[PDB]
C-alpha cells in the first residue's frame, strides 16, 4: 500500500520528466532563429583597395566598380592592418572601415579547401608494420592508405593529379613544375602525391611526337631537380601507379625512390587483418570460418576484395535472407575471385 | 512530487515561447518573400582577430563587388561558390540559397523523365542482366539492409560489347525499372572547342547527380574518347576523363546516384578503369546468337500481325553475324513495307526482304 | 626464380658439414653468378634470405673450432661490390642489407666478448671505415659499432677516438627519424665530455641536444636523471645563468618519483635558481611559479 505509492509516484515523476527533452530541445533551435535575426542587421558593405597613403589617419580607396575615394579612420581598429597594399572594406554611409578583406585565388581555395575526415584509417590498412614508389601487383589499396594518412594529417591537402600537366599550348609546363616546387621549397611542410604515373611514365623508346617530348621534358625537369642542383631532403613525394615495368627506368634510380612497397596481400595476418576490417558491419551465421578465405586467397586486390565480399553479400541477399553463411563466402570469392583470375590480364 | 511541480511553469514557459514564436516567425515571410536580382557568391574565410572571423565575397549580376558576412539560416549544403542565392534591394543579405545552372545547352542535354520500354522486351539475357536488375533494383528500394550488412553498391558498371547489340535501348530499358529520373549523355560532347569545357560538363554532371534527387545517368560511346595516348586531343580528354576518375576516386561521399557507362569496344581499354566505385562490373554482352536473335526479334515483333506458320528456321540461317538493333531495323523495315504490301498480315519472305534491303 | 638456388641452399648446408675454406672458394663462383641472375624483385628475396645464411654458416663453422680470421676478413674486406659491379640494373632492394649488416653485427656480437684480440682491431677498424663507404643505412649499426668500440676505449685509457665517434655522431643522428635510439645513443655526447673537457665542443653538441624535444616520444625510466646528466657539465663550464632555465622545469621529478629524497635536490635547488635569476625581468614572474606549494613553507629556508 504504501511501499508501492513510492515507485508509482516515481514513475509519474519519470513520465513527467520525460517530456522535456522533446521541447528545451529545439527551443535552442528556434532562439537560434531570432539570434541569427539579430545576426542579419549589419547590412551595407563594400569593398576598396588601398594603393597610396598620404595621411596616416586618412588614406585613399580604390573601389572595385572602379571610382576611387578617400576614408577615414575608425577608433575601434589600428594602423596594424591600416598599412598600404592590404585590402579593406567599406561603409555606404560615413565611408567607415569595419574590418579588412583578404586576398586569396581561383585554385587557391580548391587547394586550401578539401579536406578528408577519419583518423582509423591510419589503422586500417591492415597488417603493414626523398620518394615512395607505389607499384601495382597483383594487389589494390594504394588509394586507402595514401588517403589514410593523407585523411589522418598529411599537413595538407597538397593533390598532384597526373592529368595537371597537360599542357594543351606550347610546353611551357617548367613554369608550373618550378611554381608548384617552388611553393613545396616555400611552405616548410609539403607532402606530394604522384598517383596513376603511369600515364606520364613513356619510356621514350622510340622517337617520340611533340606530345612525348613535352612531357618527357618535364620528365627532365623532375631530373634536374631530384638529383640535379637541388636537394629533396624535407619534402616527400608519392609516385602511384599500375604497372610495374614501364617506370621509367632512368627515373629507378634508388637515389629517389629510396624503397618500394609492393601493395599485395601476401603475409596471411595482413590478409585476414585487411578482411577482418573490411568484414567489421557484415552479419552473418555465428560459423565463422576465415582460414579458408584467407587462404584460398592467392595474391588479390584488396579493394578488390572487399568488392568479392560485397559480391557475396550480394548473392546471399538475392535469397533475401538476412542471415548469411560463409558458403556463399567461400564458393562466392571463389567463383568471382577466379573470375578475376580470368579478367587479371 | 512536490519537487516535480515546478515542471508546470517550465511548460507554461515553453508554451509561451511557442505562443511568441508565431510574430517573429511570421515576418520571415514578408521579409524572405522574393529575391529581386541573382548574385554570385564566392567563399573567403576571414580571420576577427566571442569575435569569430566569418565572411563571404559577393559579386552581383551588375558586376558590382560588394561586402557581407557569412549570415542566413542553418546552413548545410551552403558556403559553396554558387549563384542563384536570396538577397534584399540594397542590404545584401543573404537569406534564401538554392544552387543554379545557366549555360542550358548542357543543363537541358537530355531531359527525360522515363522511357516506355521495360526489361520484358528482350529474350535470352537473364542470365547476365539480372544482375543488372538487381544491382539497379536493391539499390533503390534495399538502402534500409545496407547498414546491417555494411555494403555499398558499386558506382561504375562497364556494359560493354559489339556495337550494335542495343546496349542502349536496353539500358534505358532497364531505366524504366529504375524509375529515377533518366540522363543520356555522349562522350563526344565533352570535346569543345573551348578550353576548360570537360571540367563544367563532368561537374555539371556530379552537379545535378549530386545536388537533384536519386536519378540514372547513362552514358555511351565512352571507347570512342577513352584513348590512352603515350600535342593531341585524346590528352585532354585524359584531362576530363581522369578529372572524372579523380571525382570518382579521390570522393567518398560518391554513395550517391550511380554513373552507368558503356563502349561499343574494347581495344583501347584504359587500366585505370579499375576500382570499386569506377567500372568494376564488367559483364561481356556478346552477339547475340540466332536464337537470341530470334527471341529479341520476337518479343519485339510481338505486336504486329505475324502470321503463325514461322518455324524460324530460315531467318534463323539468313541471321548470320548480325546483332540486336539490326534485327530491330530488320522488324521495323518489316512494319513498314508490311503496311503498302497490301497483306495486313505479316509474311514470312519479309525477314530476308528485310535484311537484304538494308544489309 | 629463387626455386633454382633454394636446392642449392638447403642442399648445401647438408653438404657443407666438415669441408674446409677451399670449397667455400669453389662456392664462390656457384654463388656470384646466382647473385648475378634473378632480376625479380620480390621472388629472389628468399635465395638473398638463404644464401647469406649459408656463407654465414660456412664462416659459423670456419670460426667455430680455429681461427686465424686473415682469409676471413681478406675475402670480406676485398670483396663487397664484386656481385654488384657487373648489375647494371640496381634492383633499389635494401630489404636484405639491413639483415646483412644486423647478422654480420650479431656475428660479431658473439664473437666480441673475448676470442682472440687481434682481429677486432682489423675487423672494427675495417667496419668503420664501411660505416664511411656505406653512406646509406638505418643509421643504428654504424652507431652500434662505434659505441660498443667506444666502450672499449673508455676503459682502454685512449680519449683520441672522442673527435671520432663525436664527429661520426652527427652524421649518425641526421638523415632518419630516430625516437627512442637517438635518446639512448645521445649520451656518448657528454659521456667523454668529463674527459675532454672542451668548451667549444660542449657549445656545438646543448646546442645540438636540445633541438626539438619537450617531453614525447621519449621514455626512459631515469629521463630526469639524464637531465640532471646533461644540465651539469653546462654548469661546470657555466657559472651561473645554466640552471635559471633547467631548475625551473624539475617540478614533475617530485611527480614521477618518489618525493622522500626530493627534498635534499629539489627543493634545495628550487630556491638557487631564482636566487640567480636576472634582476630585470625574472625575477619578477619567477616568484609566483614557487608561492602557493605547500611544500615550500616546510623549508627552514623559506625565511630566507
Amino acid at each position: 500500500d504504501y511501499r508501492k505509492k513510492l515507485l508509482e509516484h516515481k514513475e509519474i515523476d519519470g513520465r513527467l520528466k520525460e517530456l522535456r527533452e522533446q521541447l528545451k530541445e529545439l527551443t535552442k533551435q528556434y532562439e537560434k532563429s531570432e539570434n541569427d535575426l539579430k545576426a542579419l542587421q549589419s547590412v551595407g558593405q563594400i569593398v576598396g583597395e588601398v594603393l597610396k597613403q598620404l595621411t596616416e589617419e586618412k588614406f585613399i580607396v580604390k573601389a572595385t566598380n572602379g571610382p576611387r575615394y578617400v576614408v577615414g579612420c575608425r577608433r575601434q581598429l589600428d594602423k596594424s592592418k591600416l598599412k598600404p597594399g592590404t585590402r579593406v572594406a567599406l561603409d555606404m554611409t560615413t565611408l567607415t572601415i569595419m574590418r579588412y578583406l583578404p586576398r586569396e585565388v581561383d585554385p587557391l581555395v580548391y587547394n586550401m579547401s578539401h579536406e578528408d575526415p577519419g583518423n582509423v584509417s591510419y589503422s586500417e590498412i591492415g597488417g603493414l608494420s626523398k620518394g615512395c614508389l607505389l607499384y601495382g601487383p597483383p594487389g589494390t589499396g594504394k588509394t586507402l592508405l595514401a588517403r589514410a594518412v593523407a585523411s589522418q594529417l598529411d599537413c595538407n591537402f597538397l593533390k598532384v593529379v597526373s592529368s595537371s600537366i597537360v599542357d594543351k599550348y606550347i610546353g611551357e609546363s617548367a613554369r608550373l613544375i618550378r611554381e608548384m616546387f617552388n611553393y613545396a621549397r616555400d611552405h616548410q611542410p609539403c607532402i606530394i602525391f604522384m598517383d596513376e604515373i603511369d600515364a606520364i611514365g613513356g619510356r621514350r623508346f622510340s622517337e617520340g611526337t611533340s606530345a612525348d617530348r613535352e612531357i618527357q621534358r618535364t620528365l627532365m625537369e623532375l631530373l634536374n631537380q631530384m638529383d640535379g642542383f637541388d636537394t629533396l631532403h624535407r619534402v616527400k613525394m608519392i609516385m602511384a601507379t599500375n604497372r610495374p615495368d614501364t617506370l621509367d627506368p632512368a627515373l629507378l634510380r634508388p637515389g629517389r625512390l629510396d624503397r618500394k612497397i609492393h601493395i599485395d596481400l601476401p603475409n596471411e595476418q595482413a590478409r585476414l587483418d585487411i578482411l577482418k576490417i573490411h568484414a567489421g558491419p557484415i552479419t552473418k551465421h555465428g560459423e565463422i570460418d576465415y582460414e579458408a578465405i584467407v587462404k584460398l586467397s592467392d595474391g588479390f586486390n584488396g579493394a578488390d576484395l572487399r568488392n568479392v565480399c560485397t559480391e557475396a553479400g550480394m548473392f546471399a541477399i538475392r535469397a533475401d535472407h538476412d542471415f548469411v553463411v560463409q558458403e556463399d563466402f567461400m564458393k562466392a570469392v571463389r567463383k568471382v575471385a577466379d573470375s578475376k583470375k580470368l579478367e587479371s590480364k | 512530487k512536490i519537487m516535480k511541480s515546478e515542471v508546470l511553469r517550465v511548460t507554461h514557459e515553453l508554451q509561451a515561447m511557442k505562443d511568441k514564436i508565431k510574430e517573429n516567425s511570421e515576418k520571415i515571410k514578408v521579409n524572405k518573400t522574393l529575391p529581386y536580382l541573382v548574385s554570385n557568391v564566392i567563399e573567403l574565410l576571414d580571420v576577427d582577430p566571442q569575435r569569430k572571423g566569418k565572411c563571404a565575397v559577393i559579386k552581383t549580376s551588375t558586376r558590382q563587388t560588394y561586402f557581407l558576412p557569412v549570415i542566413g539560416l542553418v546552413d548545410a549544403e551552403k558556403l559553396k561558390p554558387g549563384d542563384l542565392v536570396g538577397v534584399n534591394k540594397d542590404s545584401y543579405l543573404i537569406l534564401e540559397t538554392l544552387p543554379t545552372e545557366y549555360d542550358s545547352r548542357v543543363k537541358a542535354m537530355e531531359v527525360d523523365e522515363r522511357p516506355t520500354e521495360q526489361y520484358s522486351d528482350i529474350g535470352g539475357l537473364d542470365k547476365q542482366i539480372q544482375e543488372l536488375v538487381e544491382a539497379i533494383v536493391l539499390p533503390m528500394n534495399h538502402k534500409e539492409k545496407f547498414e546491417n550488412l555494411g555494403i555499398q553498391p558499386p558506382k561504375g558498371v562497364l556494359m560493354y560489347g559489339p556495337p550494335g547489340t542495343g546496349k542502349t535501348l536496353l539500358a534505358r530499358a532497364c531505366a524504366a525499372q529504375t524509375k529515377a529520373t533518366f540522363l543520356k549523355l555522349a562522350g563526344p560532347q565533352l570535346v569543345q572547342m573551348f578550353i576548360g569545357d570537360g571540367a563544367k560538363l563532368v561537374r555539371d554532371a556530379f552537379a545535378l547527380a549530386k545536388e537533384k534527387a536519386p536519378s540514372i545517368i547513362f552514358i555511351d560511346e565512352l571507347d570512342a574518347i577513352g584513348t590512352k595516348r603515350f600535342k593531341a586531343g585524346d590528352r585532354e580528354v585524359q584531362r576530363t576523363m581522369l578529372e572524372l576518375l579523380n571525382q570518382l576516386d579521390g570522393f567518398q561521399p560518391n554513395t550517391q546516384v550511380k554513373v552507368i557507362a558503356a563502349t561499343n569496344r574494347v581495344d583501347i581499354l584504359d587500366p585505370a578503369l579499375l576500382r570499386s566505385g569506377r567500372l568494376d562490373r564488367k559483364i561481356e554482352f556478346p552477339m547475340p546468337n540466332e536464337e537470341a536473335r530470334a527471341r529479341i526479334m520476337q518479343i519485339h515483333s510481338r505486336k504486329m500481325n505475324v502470321s503463325p506458320d514461322v518455324n524460324y528456321e530460315e531467318l534463323a540461317r539468313c541471321t548470320d553475324d548480325f546483332n540486336g538493333a539490326q534485327c530491330k531495323a530488320v522488324c521495323v523495315e518489316a512494319g513498314m513495307i508490311a503496311l503498302r504490301r497490301g497483306a495486313t498480315e505479316l509474311t514470312h519472305e519479309d525477314y530476308m526482304e528485310g535484311i537484304l534491303e538494308v544489309q | 626464380m629463387a626455386d633454382g638456388g633454394s636446392e642449392r641452399a638447403d642442399g648445401r648446408i647438408v653438404k657443407m658439414e666438415v669441408d674446409y675454406s677451399a670449397t667455400v672458394d669453389q662456392r664462390l663462383p656457384e654463388c656470384a653468378k646466382l647473385a648475378k641472375e634473378g632480376r625479380l624483385q620480390e621472388v629472389i628475396e628468399t635465395l638473398l634470405s638463404l644464401e647469406k645464411q649459408t656463407r654465414t654458416a660456412s664462416d659459423m663453422v670456419s670460426t667455430s673450432r680455429i681461427l686465424v680470421a686473415v682469409v676471413k676478413m681478406c675475402y670480406e674486406a676485398k670483396e663487397w661490390d664484386l656481385l654488384n659491379e657487373n648489375i647494371m640494373l640496381l634492383s633499389k632492394r635494401r630489404s636484405q642489407l639491413k639483415q646483412a649488416v644486423a647478422k654480420m653485427v650479431q656475428q660479431c656480437c658473439t664473437y666480441v666478448e673475448e676470442i682472440t684480440d687481434l682481429p677486432i682491431k682489423l675487423r672494427l677498424i675495417d667496419t668503420l671505415r664501411m660505416v664511411t663507404e656505406g653512406k646509406i643505412y638505418v643509421e643504428i649499426e654504424r652507431a652500434r659499432l662505434t659505441k660498443t668500440l667506444a666502450t672499449i676505449k673508455e676503459q682502454n685509457g685512449d680519449v683520441k677516438e672522442a673527435a671520432s665517434i663525436l664527429q661520426e655522431l652527427q652524421v649518425e643522428t641526421y638523415g632518419s627519424m630516430e625516437k627512442k635510439e637517438r635518446v639512448e645513443f645521445i649520451l656518448e655526447q657528454m659521456r667523454l665530455c668529463l674527459a675532454v673537457k672542451d668548451y667549444i665542443r660542449t657549445q656545438i653538441i646543448s646546442k645540438k641536444i636540445n633541438t626539438k624535444f619537450f617531453q614525447e616520444e621519449n621514455t626512459e625510466k631515469l629521463k630526469l636523471k639524464y637531465y640532471n646528466l646533461m644540465i651539469q657539465l653546462d654548469q661546470h663550464e657555466g657559472s651561473y645563468l645554466s640552471i635559471c632555465k633547467h631548475y625551473r622545469a624539475i617540478y614533475d621529478t617530485p611527480c614521477i618519483q618518489a618525493e622522500s629524497e626530493k627534498w635534499q635536490q629539489a627543493l634545495k635547488s628550487v630556491v638557487l635558481y631564482v636566487i640567480l635569476a636576472p634582476f630585470d625581468n625574472e625575477q619578477s614572474d619567477l616568484v609566483h611559479r614557487i608561492s602557493g606549494d605547500k611544500k615550500l613553507e616546510e623549508i627552514p629556508k623559506y625565511k630566507d
